């Protein structure tokens, strides 16, 4: 019995999609509603939306644009052509914002339901989508993101911690290059790191949600998770310990590394997938690993969380799009059993209301 | 100038 | 090995 459940979604490639546009300059999923593909169909760009609550019917425009992104929520697209912006209503057929740089946007992303991030070779932006506002410099990168392909932007629920992630290569390794910023401190600081998340997490005898920043590395000392709470605890709480667990590649994967993270806080686990199609959960309160195996033989280049189960919904450049959530009524059982951790298990099991450890 | 055009 | 997907 597996603590997972593993699911094919969808093949893109039995929709017409052109996989030479499934990578990650040219498809994006911003949340498990849509996923957004640019093609070149004779010499007319266009932009395949698909709805994945109706995937054999996906929409297709003409545009200028060399990025697209949709609203996590809504049909509302955002599209750029080097320092034009321009926010699209679908079913309204209305801009509803423009905007033009003075600087090339290198990655955005929705952050929120409504607030648009853009990152510059300088400089990291909000732009929100309500009434007139125009964006937003939130911070500006540190030179040691300077070179780096921009990767991943996100933030914790407040947008008050800030993570910018960059790769590049040194030493023929991809080494990856973290920026957190402190909204209130004002105050950067530079993480060897490959990917990451935020949680909000409720530490037993607290009173308030922790804000928990927890990233994956393969570093020099090979790979590693860490999770720490950011930020100075509120009034009356425990401060979280921090964890740093390892982080396993098996020796022929010596070229892989994180890629993607995502948390459930329903289940109060991090699911991290690696370039080469890895997938491991972890426990966001211990580090403790639950599972690791490989999901995919393609590369995976865009995750999100996938709400339905709480889980994580990817793309592999196959055109596979793939989740991989907790199975409930398994999880406990394998830690028991398998793992032979009755420890866990068992805090698992009362912290998220999951059955299986009346029996240890 | 939109660079979202109709179907 | 790999897991396959339902």
């Amino acid at each position: 019995i597996l603590p997972i459940r593993f699911q094919e979604h969808l093949q893109l490639q039995n929709l017409g999609i052109n996989p030479a546009n499934i990578g990650f300059s040219t498809l994006t999923m911003e949340s498990d509603k849509f996923i957004c593909i640019r093609e070149k169909v004779g010499e007319q760009a266009q932009v395949v939306i698909i709805d994945m609550n109706d995937p054999s019917n996906p929409i297709r425009r003409p545009i200028s644009a060399d990025s697209a992104i949709m609203n996590p929520a809504s049909k509302v697209i955002a599209l750029k052509a080097g320092k034009t912006l321009q926010i699209f209503n679908i079913e309204m057929k209305s801009k509803m914002k423009a905007h033009t740089m003075t600087d090339d946007v290198t990655f955005w992303k929705w952050i929120s339901l409504n607030t648009v991030a853009l990152v510059t070779d300088n400089a990291v932006y909000h732009w929100s989508m309500e009434g007139e506002s125009q964006p937003v410099k939130m911070f500006d990168r540190h030179s040691s993101l300077a070179g780096c392909q921009i990767i991943n932007y996100r933030t914790d629920a407040k947008q008050k911690w800030l993570l910018l992630t960059g790769i590049s290569a040194q030493q023929n390794r991809v080494v990856g290059a973290m920026q957190l910023y402190s909204v209130d401190r004002k105050v950067s600081q530079p993480i060897e790191g490959h990917a990451a998340s935020f949680a909000q997490f409720k530490m037993e005898g607290n009173a308030e949600e922790s804000t928990l920043f927890c990233f994956a590395v393969r570093g020099q000392a090979g790979g590693k998770l860490h999770i720490i709470e950011v930020g100075t605890p509120p009034t009356g709480n425990q401060p979280f310990p921090k964890k740093a667990v390892d982080v396993f590649f098996p020796p022929e994967a010596q070229n892989d590394f994180p890629v993607a993270m995502q948390i459930s806080e329903k289940h109060d686990v991090v699911f991290l997938i690696t370039k080469y199609g890895y997938i491991h959960l972890y426990d966001l309160e211990t580090g403790t690993c639950i599972y690791m195996n490989r999901i995919s033989g393609e590369t995976i280049f865009v995750t999100a969380p996938h709400e339905a189960t709480a889980g994580i919904i990817g793309v592999n450049r196959k055109g596979q799009v793939l989740s991989v959530c907790v199975e409930e009524e398994n999880i406990i059982p394998y830690i028991t059993n398998v793992l032979q951790n009755p420890d866990l298990a068992l805090r698992m099991a009362v912290r998220n209301n999951l059955a299986g450890a009346e029996e240890l | 100038s939109d660079i979202l055009f109709p179907a």
